[PDB]
């Protein structure tokens, strides 16, 4: 069986239902009726890679969640390669994962972003992310000097 | 009182340090192994990498306090607590 | 900047990284300081307690605070516990009674777990100030009402401290009395007696390395309807044979087994 | 708030952690008779020569009570009219022939 998904830019994709249910959102639409499913909140190329990721993880065992807590060293090799994209696509992947409710993809994309923060200084963060510093120098000095871990 | 909590006022215990194959030290029950290794180094002009504190030929952890060493290894025995140190 | 999306990234960051992120921009300083990201703060072996540090703790509003081996002062601890209404877990291991005495205040939050292992100067008399309730004209207002886990390892307390525990801690479940060598089997008899909240309240007890406890305390433990953890490791006067007799004389109603040595755990 | 260590090549006198007054926090003390025997000085000469040292007394039952709660002292090690005490401080330790070292935490 398959399911027709329509991007918000109109494009249509053919996906295995068991691959598509990875999105809890899509799964709960399918149950709701059935007698393309519009994804008004997802671009096409985004929806193209989300389908890719789900097809790779369609056979995963369920993830143990206790002992088990936030950690960033957990990213499978394949996901690290699939996630070598531009910063734009990366954030769009997060938003897509929230809209479609795919925690595996949401957790793995956040782990990537977090990895490009860890160990780096405020200035590098800003350079990495293009974040405009808004601190008055007294404010910026105050803050860092304001506290030490 | 604003300073009644300093280690200055803690209960004190007595140690004897013999070289693994003679010095006598008194310190707070909350002093840790690392602090006592700290003190040997100055007395011997050494670095922590080369001073180890032992009991029954086991190196003691740096964060264990004298009172835990005493109660786990010396309970019921008279002063002072006998420890060994080595130079490697 | 999508706020929820960032909070998703930030939850994977450590507290150090987050502290760095606060310096990134004027917004992240607010987001990264959200109390969701600071539920448990650990300051262990912290040399200096600056008034800037304290202020930052209040602003983060944690529910668990680990001040062990910092030798914080009674003044700084009073400041903290009066600004932190939602504090439930407080670890004061290796500190001083003079600091722990700040919990005698009436503004002390209703803690559920208190750790006072190895604090210098905490004896029977001090346990009495800490547990006895405040002034009142009538002829339980103790701030430790809601305590579930209480850790007393290494203290110079006697059975007298325990009567004061049974009286004021209805909810007590996990009790740690390790390296409390004045404790005797009579204490166990007192915790596990008919008509005491602790008899049925206790779940886990750590008597590890108490030299006056013997196999006789096992008899009292058979009275407990909810005991799951009995740690008698390193009690020189307790025998692995007496433990097997506890497993035996209890195995009708309850199935116990020693995971290792003298430690007993309901399977 | 640092650790102070007392060092010597010969065994050290015992000290006891006592609160001598409702108005003072607990601190450490020697038996005054022990400090005199090590120094080979009389009570008279000691107090005349070193007046800034603190000498105080407490009932024998109160001393034994405060000392019996320790898990470090054994029954035999527990001493026990009154008991005379001199306070534990670096100046008295150096006088007794020891060296002092201050280790930070």
């Amino acid at each position: 069986p398959s399911i027709k998904l329509q991007s918000s830019d109109g494009e249509i994709f053919e996906v295995d239902v068991e691959i598509a249910k990875q999105s809890v959102t899509i799964k709960t639409m399918l149950e709701d009726l059935g007698m393309p499913v519009p994804l008004p909140n997802v671009n096409a190329a985004i929806l193209k890679k989300v389908i890719q990721w789900c097809t790779h993880h369609k056979d995963d065992p369920p993830p143990p969640e206790d002992n088990k807590e936030k950690r960033t060293d957990d990213i499978p090799v394949w996901d690290q390669e699939f996630l070598k994209v531009d910063q734009g696509t990366l954030f769009e992947l997060i938003l897509a994962a929230n809209y479609l409710d795919i925690k595996g993809l949401l957790d793995v994309t956040c782990k990537t972003v977090a990895n490009m923060i860890k160990g780096k200084t405020p200035e590098e963060i800003r350079k990495t992310f293009n974040i405009k510093n808004d601190f008055t120098e007294e404010e910026e000095a105050q803050v860092r000097k304001e506290n030490q871990w | 009182h604003s300073k009644a909590h300093y280690y200055r006022y803690d209960e004190q215990l007595n140690l004897c340090l013999e070289r693994l194959s003679n010095k006598y030290v008194r310190c707070s029950v909350r002093a840790e192994v690392r602090h006592l290794r700290r003190v040997l180094c100055h007395r011997l002009m050494l670095n922590p990498q080369h001073v180890q504190l032992l009991f029954d030929n086991e190196v003691l952890p740096d964060h264990m306090t004298m009172k835990q060493i005493w109660l786990s290894r010396w309970f019921g025995k008279p002063s002072p607590l006998l420890l060994q140190y080595s130079v490697k | 900047m999508h706020r929820e999306v960032w909070m998703a990234v930030f939850s994977y960051l450590s507290h150090q990284d987050l502290c760095v992120c606060m310096r990134v921009c004027r917004t992240w300083n607010r987001w990264c300081c959200d109390k969701r990201l600071w539920t448990r703060i650990d300051l262990n072996h912290c040399k200096s307690i600056t008034p800037l540090m304290l202020s930052g703790i209040i602003r983060r509003q944690p529910v668990s605070l680990d001040l062990s081996w910092t030798n914080i002062s009674k003044k700084q601890l009073s400041w903290l516990i009066n600004r932190l209404p939602g504090l439930r877990d407080l670890v004061l291991s290796g500190c001083s009674w003079i600091a722990v005495s700040a919990l005698c205040s009436s503004s002390c939050p209703l803690l559920r777990t208190l750790d006072v292992q190895w604090v210098e100067g905490l004896k029977d008399a001090q346990m009495r100030d800490l547990l006895s309730p405040p002034t009142d004209n009538r002829p339980n207002r103790s701030k430790l009402r809601n305590i579930v886990e209480l850790r007393l390892a290494g203290l110079d307390i006697t059975d007298a401290s325990l009567r004061l525990i049974i009286r004021h801690m209805p909810l007590l479940s996990k009790l740690h009395l390790s390296y409390c060598n004045h404790v005797t089997d009579q204490s166990i008899n007192l915790l596990t007696a008919v008509g005491t909240t602790t008899r049925d309240s206790l779940t886990e007890i750590n008597l590890s390395d108490c030299n006056k406890v013997t196999d006789q305390c096992l008899s009292f433990f058979k009275r407990c309807g909810n005991i799951c953890h009995i740690d008698l490791r390193y009690c020189k006067q307790v025998t692995k044979e007496g433990c097997e007799q506890f497993i035996a004389e209890m195995s009708v109603s309850v199935q116990f087994g020693q995971v290792e040595e003298k430690l007993l755990q309901k399977l | 708030d640092d650790f102070m260590f007392e060092l010597s090549d010969k065994p050290l006198l015992p000290c006891y952690n006592l609160q001598v007054s409702v108005s003072r926090g607990p601190c450490n003390w020697f038996l005054f008779s022990d400090v005199l025997k090590r120094l080979k000085l009389s009570s008279r000469i000691f107090q005349a020569r070193f007046p800034h040292f603190e000498i105080t007394t407490m009932p024998k039952a109160e001393f034994y009570r405060q000392v019996a709660s320790s898990q470090l002292l054994t029954p035999a090690e527990r001493p026990g009219e009154t008991v005379e005490l001199v306070r534990y401080e670096p100046d008295l330790l150096r006088l007794l022939g020891s060296e002092v070292e201050f280790q930070s935490c």
